C-alpha cells in the first residue's frame, strides 16, 4: 500500500499503539481507508445494520470490478489510438506491479506484459525469479524472458526434453505383441497430440528466436546422444507450429514444406508418386 | 444457567468468520465483554481474517476510473447491485419493526429518498404493501411530496381530497394528459362500490353545470368504464342516477343489457315497442357508450346469434339513437325530429349486411355506397369496428388490404372520428408477421404512415407528431421516420405552425433527407 502513499497493517497498529483515544484512531484509519463516494459515508451504517459488513459489498464489487479492470486492459491492448493505449498500458502497469505481490493484481499485470511486444525486464526477471509469477505468467511474459535470455529456456526445456525420451524408452521397450496393434501405429500427428510437444509450441508461440532455441537444444542432444528422438521431436514441433499455422516458421522455414510432404508419407508409411 | 457458554460462542462465531470486524459486531463485543472470557483475542480475531477488501475495492475503482470508462457506469452497477439484493433479502416484519422502534424512519429514508432509484424501490416495496405501516406510510408521504388505494379510500375526507385535486388535474389536462391523471383517480374510485357510488353521484351532480359538466359527465363514463374493466356492474348506478327511474320498463331493459355486457332480443324488444309508442322515452336515456359498443359488436363482429324478426328491431333502435332530436323545453320533450330516422336506420341495415356477410372486392364492388353511407356517423363507428375485427386477426395483410382506404372517407369526412382512426393505427403501426417479412411489414407501416400523414392533414397533429417522436424514441426505425418526413414535407403547405415544428423538427434532427428537408428546418427555424 505504501508504494502509491497509503498505510498498511503496521502503520494501523502504530496508529493504535500508545494512544490515549484508540477508537477514534481506529474510526479514522476506517475512514482513511473507505471507497471514497459521498453515498458511502451516511450508507456504510445503514447497511452495517442489516447483519451486512461493509466489506461484504465490497467483496461484490471487487469481483464486478477487477473483471472490468482485466476486460479494459484486453481492450487497451485491441483499443485505443496505439501510442496512447500502450502508454495508458505501461502506466498501468507501473501503478500495478506494487501488487502483483497481493493475490489481486496478477494475472492483470500478467496479460499487461502479454499484449506488449517488450517491458523493462526487470519485471520478467521477477517473474522468473518467483515460482508464482513463474506459473501465473502469461504466455507471452514467458516468451519475452526467452527471447530476451535463453536461461529458463533451458532449464525448462531440459526437464521436458527428458520427460520426451523417457516417454520414447518406455514406449519402445514395452512388452505387447498383437496381430491387432504395435507402438507404431500413431502417426507423426497422433504423436504430437501429446501435450508436450504442444507446450513447447505454446512456449515458442509464433517467435523465431525461441524456434532457433529448441533447434540448438535438439542439436545438442542430438549430437551427444546419436538418437532419433531429438530429430523426432524438431519434426513434431515444426508441424505443431504448423497446426496452428505459424505463419512466422511455415512460410520462412524451407524445411516446412518438406516435412508437410513427409507427415503425409509417414501415414500412409510409403513415398508415393 | 449462564447463557455465557453459548452465547459468548454465538458472538465468537461473528468474531472469528472470515471479515466482520466492521459491522451488530458492537452489540455482540458488548454481550462478550460483559460476559466475560477471553476479550483480548477477540480483537485479534476481528482483525486477523481483515482480508481488506475494501482497499483492495478502493484499488479497482480507481483503476476502473484511471481507465476513462464512466465512474457513472460504476454508479448503476454498484446501486443495481445493492437495490436487488434489498429486494431479494427485503422484509416486511422488519420494515413494520423500523416502525415499531419510532414511527417516522430516521434521516436515512430521507436521504434514500433524494435517489430516484430508491423511490422506486420505495414504491415497488409499498405499493404491493397495504397493511405494513412503514410502506403505507412511506407511499403516502411521497406522494405529498401514487396515493395507496386502500388509504386512499379508508374514509371520505382522504378520498374527498385526493379525487378533487385528482380531477382538478384531469380537467386541468384537457384532452391528452387525462390517460396519465384519470387512471389514479379512476383506480382510487374502482376499489369499493361506496367509493364508486360517492364519486359517481358527485360527478353526477357537477355534470348538470352547463360550464364544462359535460366534461364531468365524460370522465363519470370513463370511470364508470374502468369500473367495468375491474369486473364490477355499475348498472343499477346509472339507472337510478338518470332518468331511468322516469321508466321502468326501459330500466329494467337497459340496465339488463349493461349488467351482462351484452345485447337480448328481449330488452331489445322492450325498448323498441317503448320507441315504438307514441310516447317513445328520451334519446338520451339510451344514449350510453358501452351499450352502443354492444351493438357495433351485435352487428360487425361474425354473428352473434341474430333472427331476422329482430335484425332490424335492433337497427331501429340503434337508428333511433342516432337520429332523433328531442328538444328540452325545461327538460321537457316536446319536439321529437324522426326524419332523418329512416334513412340512417336503411344505411346502418345495409352496412350491417355487408359487415356481417364477412366481406375485400365486393367492398370495392359496393364502395359507392359505402362512401355514400359513411356519412351517417354511426354508420362509419359501425364499419370502423368491423374493419378494426377484421383487420386484427394474425396475418390479415396476406390477404386482401382495402380496408384502411375506408378510414379516409371516415376520418376526413367526420373530425371527431381522428382519435379513434389513430388510435385504431397505433396498433397496425405495430403490425410484426413472421410469414410476411420486415419488408412487407415496413411496407404496411409505410402506408399507415402515409394514412396517418393525411390524418395530420386533417388537424390531428399534436398527438400524431408526439406519438411518432415516442416510437422513435422507443420500435420505429430511422427509415420509416425518414419516410414520414419524406411524405409530409411533400404534401405539407407552409407556413408550420410551432405546435408542430416544436415535435417534427427535433425529432427530423436525426435525418437530414427524403433538398425539402433542409428548407423546412431553415424555414421553422427562422
Amino acid at each position: 500500500l505504501q508504494d502509491l502513499g497509503v498505510a498498511n497493517g503496521e502503520d494501523l497498529k502504530e496508529t493504535l499503539t500508545n494512544c490515549t483515544e484508540p477508537l477514534k484512531a481506529i474510526e479514522q484509519f476506517q475512514t482513511e481507508n473507505g471507497v471514497l463516494l459521498p453515498s458511502l459515508q451516511s450508507a456504510l451504517p445503514f447497511l452495517d445494520l442489516h447483519g451486512t459488513p461493509r466489506l461484504e459489498f465490497h467483496q461484490s464489487v471487487f469481483d464486478e470490478l477487477r473483471d472490468k479492470l482485466l476486460e479494459r486492459v484486453s481492450a487497451i491492448a485491441s483499443e485505443g489510438k496505439a501510442e496512447e493505449r500502450y502508454k495508458k498500458l505501461e502506466d498501468l502497469l507501473e501503478k500495478s506491479f506494487s501488487l502483483v505481490k497481493m493475490p489481486s493484481l496478477q494475472p492483470v499485470v500478467m496479460c499487461v506484459m502479454k499484449h506488449l511486444p517488450k517491458v523493462p525486464e526487470k519485471k520478467l526477471k521477477l517473474v522468473m525469479a518467483d515460482k508464482e509469477l513463474y506459473r501465473a505468467c502469461a504466455v507471452e511474459v514467458k516468451r519475452q524472458i526467452w527471447q530476451d535470455n535463453q536461461a529458463l529456456f533451458g532449464d525448462e526445456v531440459s526437464p521436458l526434453l527428458k520427460q520426451y525420451i523417457l516417454e520414447k524408452e518406455s514406449a519402445l521397450f514395452s512388452t505387447e505383441l498383437s496381430v491387432l496393434h504395435n507402438f507404431f501405429s500413431p502417426s507423426p500427428k497422433t504423436r504430437r497430440q501429446g501435450e508436450v510437444v504442444q507446450r513447447l509450441t505454446r512456449m515458442v508461440g509464433k517467435n523465431v528466436k525461441l524456434y532457433d532455441m529448441v533447434l540448438q537444444f535438439l542439436r545438442t542432444l542430438f549430437l551427444r546422444t546419436r538418437n532419433v528422438h531429438y530429430c523426432t521431436l524438431r519434426a513434431e514441433l515444426l508441424m505443431s507450429l504448423h497446426d496452428l499455422d505459424v505463419g512466422e516458421i511455415c512460410t520462412v522455414d524451407p524445411c516446412h514444406k518438406f516435412t508437410w510432404c513427409l507427415d503425409a508419407c509417414i501415414r500412409e508409411r510409403f513415398v508415393d508418386s | 444457567g449462564e447463557d455465557d457458554a453459548e452465547v459468548q460462542q454465538e458472538c465468537l462465531h461473528k468474531f472469528s468468520t472470515r471479515d466482520y470486524i466492521m459491522e451488530s459486531i458492537f452489540n455482540t463485543l458488548k454481550r462478550y465483554f460483559q460476559a466475560g472470557g477471553s476479550p483480548e483475542n477477540v480483537i485479534q480475531l476481528l482483525s486477523e481474517n481483515y482480508t481488506a477488501v475494501a482497499q483492495t475495492v478502493n484499488l479497482l475503482a480507481e483503476w476502473l476510473i484511471q481507465t476513462g470508462v464512466e465512474p457513472v457506469q460504476v454508479q448503476e452497477t454498484v446501486e443495481n447491485h445493492l437495490k436487488s439484493l434489498l429486494i431479494k433479502h427485503f422484509d416486511p416484519r422488519k420494515a413494520d419493526s423500523i416502525f415499531t422502534e419510532e414511527g417516522e424512519t430516521p434521516a436515512w429514508l430521507e436521504q434514500m429518498i433524494a435517489h430516484t432509484t430508491w423511490r422506486d424501490l420505495f414504491y415497488k416495496l409499498a405499493e404491493a404493501h397495504p397493511d405494513c405501516l412503514m410502506l403505507n406510510f412511506t407511499v403516502k408521504l411521497i406522494s405529498d411530496a401514487i396515493t395507496s388505494v386502500s388509504t386512499a379510500c379508508q374514509q371520505l375526507e382522504v378520498f374527498s381530497r385526493v379525487l378533487r385535486t385528482s380531477l382538478a388535474t384531469i380537467l386541468d389536462g384537457g384532452e391528452e394528459n387525462l390517460e396519465k391523471n384519470l387512471p389514479e383517480f379512476a383506480k382510487m374510485v374502482c376499489h369499493g362500490e361506496h367509493t364508486y357510488l360517492f364519486a359517481q353521484a358527485m360527478m353526477s351532480v357537477l355534470a348538470q353545470e352547463e360550464q364544462g359538466g359535460s366534461a364531468v359527465r365524460r370522465i363519470a363514463q370513463e370511470v364508470q368504464r374502468f369500473a367495468q374493466e375491474k369486473g364490477h356492474d355499475a348498472s343499477q348506478i346509472t339507472l337510478a342516477l338518470g332518468t331511468a327511474a322516469s321508466y321502468p320498463r326501459a330500466c329494467q331493459a337497459l340496465g339488463a343489457m349493461l349488467s351482462k355486457g351484452a345485447l337480448n332480443p328481449a330488452d331489445i324488444t322492450v325498448l323498441f315497442k317503448m320507441f315504438t309508442s307514441m310516447d317513445p322515452p328520451p334519446v338520451e336515456l339510451i344514449r350510453v357508450p358501452a351499450f352502443l359498443d354492444l351493438f357495433m359488436q351485435s352487428l360487425f363482429k361474425p354473428g352473434a346469434r341474430i333472427n331476422q324478426d329482430h335484425k332490424h328491431k335492433y337497427i331501429h333502435i340503434l337508428a333511433y339513437a342516432a337520429s332523433v332530436v328531442e328538444t328540452w323545453k325545461k327538460n321537457k320533450r316536446v319536439s321529437i325530429n324522426k326524419d332523418e330516422l329512416k334513412s340512417t336506420s336503411k344505411a346502418v341495415e345495409t352496412v350491417h349486411n355487408l359487415c356481417c356477410n364477412e366481406n375485400a372486392s365486393e367492398l370495392v364492388a359496393e364502395l359507392s355506397t359505402l362512401y355514400q353511407c359513411i356519412r351517417f356517423p354511426v354508420v362509419a363507428m359501425g364499419v370502423l369496428k368491423w374493419v378494426d375485427w377484421t383487420v386484427s386477426e394474425p396475418r390479415y395483410f396476406q390477404l386482401q388490404p382495402v380496408h384502411l382506404a375506408l378510414l379516409d372517407e371516415i376520418s376526413t369526412c367526420h373530425q371527431l372520428l381522428h382519435p379513434q382512426v389513430l388510435q385504431l393505427l397505433v396498433k397496425l403501426f405495430e403490425t410484426e408477421h413472421s410469414q410476411l417479412d420486415v419488408m412487407e411489414q415496413l411496407e404496411l407501416k409505410k402506408t399507415l404512415l402515409d394514412r396517418m400523414v393525411h390524418l395530420l392533414s386533417r388537424g390531428y397533429v399534436l398527438p400524431v407528431v408526439s406519438y411518432i417522436r415516442k416510437c422513435l424514441e422507443k420500435d420505429t426505425d430511422i427509415s420509416l421516420i425518414r419516410y414520414f418526413v419524406t411524405e409530409v414535407l411533400d404534401v405539407i403547405a407552409p407556413p408550420y405552425t410551432s405546435d408542430f415544428v416544436q415535435l417534427f423538427l427535433p425529432i427530423l434532427e436525426n435525418d437530414s433527407i427524403a433538398d425539402p428537408v433542409t428548407e423546412f428546418i431553415a424555414h421553422c427555424k427562422s
